[PDB]
């Protein structure tokens, strides 16, 4: 695996799905506000390219309308395609109680 | 200077259950939330708690307000924390909403609080007590409108 996608080095969020919404989309700026994440610190990625990361990558992630867990180390989170987020209040509180049971991967205590 | 501010409303249409004053503080703790600020939303009665704490999920529209009831969350709590008098909140917030029917003590604490003037006649009176007591309190008081 000569070439490969590097994650900046600033990156803390990896988002992963099959239609990369806008990130100043009103429902995805509200996850990563509760993910105590700032735009500028996402990467936007389709499945395809996760493959493409190198071995030994890890950055927490968030990945939309895709069942298969990634081959990325760090605390991945996984709601439905935004579309169906967007309008499932039950899946949204799901999320977060996702989100909490990985508090200490996105709200490190000090 | 602890400021409290009272919102007026303008009817009292009761949607999916909830009271027109318990919609509003859907809309207010979300944009209170979303400006950086810890939330905590002190309720009359449990029951009251469960229903906010299911309407936070579902209002306002396209939100993802992060919230529980406040023995439940993250460590400190979550940024939205639901209470009620027989549960002990979350240290560390700056803006209570208030849906006690009077004066809590526990109120004095926070430089920003929150309070209502429903629209129903028969709770106005309850409200301008509320309004005298924080004023006693030392609080800054102003009224307004929602929009």
């Amino acid at each position: 695996g000569e070439i490969a996608i590097a994650i900046p080095a600033h990156v803390r969020l990896v988002m992963v799905a099959n239609d990369l919404p806008a990130l100043t989309d009103p429902l995805v700026s509200d996850v990563l506000r509760a993910l105590t994440v700032s735009p500028d610190q996402v990467l936007q990625l389709t499945p395809e390219k996760i493959a493409m990361l190198p071995q030994g990558s890890h950055c927490n992630s968030w990945r939309l309308g895709t069942d298969e867990p990634l081959s990325l180390e760090g605390a991945q989170v996984a709601s439905p395609a935004l579309t169906d987020l967007r309008a499932n209040p039950t899946a949204r509180a799901a999320l977060w109680q996702q989100i909490c049971t990985y508090e200490h991967d996105f709200f490190p205590r000090n | 200077m602890k400021n409290a501010t009272f919102y007026l409303l303008d009817n009292d249409t009761t949607v999916d259950g909830l009271s027109a004053v318990e919609q509003l503080v859907c809309e207010i703790a979300a944009e209170r939330w979303r400006s950086g600020k810890r939330v905590l939303i002190a309720c009359e009665d449990e029951k009251q708690a469960y229903r906010l704490d299911e309407a936070l999920w579902a209002r306002p529209a396209e939100s993802f307000v992060p919230h529980n009831l406040a023995g439940e969350g993250p460590r400190g709590g979550a940024p939205v924390e639901i209470a009620w008098p027989q549960k002990r909140s979350s240290s560390r917030r700056d803006i209570l909403i208030s849906l006690r029917t009077s004066f809590a003590d526990f109120a004095t604490a926070f430089t920003e609080v929150v309070d209502f003037v429903p629209y129903e006649d028969s709770l106005k009176q309850l409200a301008r007590e509320r309004y005298k007591a924080y004023r006693v309190a030392g609080f800054n008081l102003n009224t307004a409108t929602w929009k």
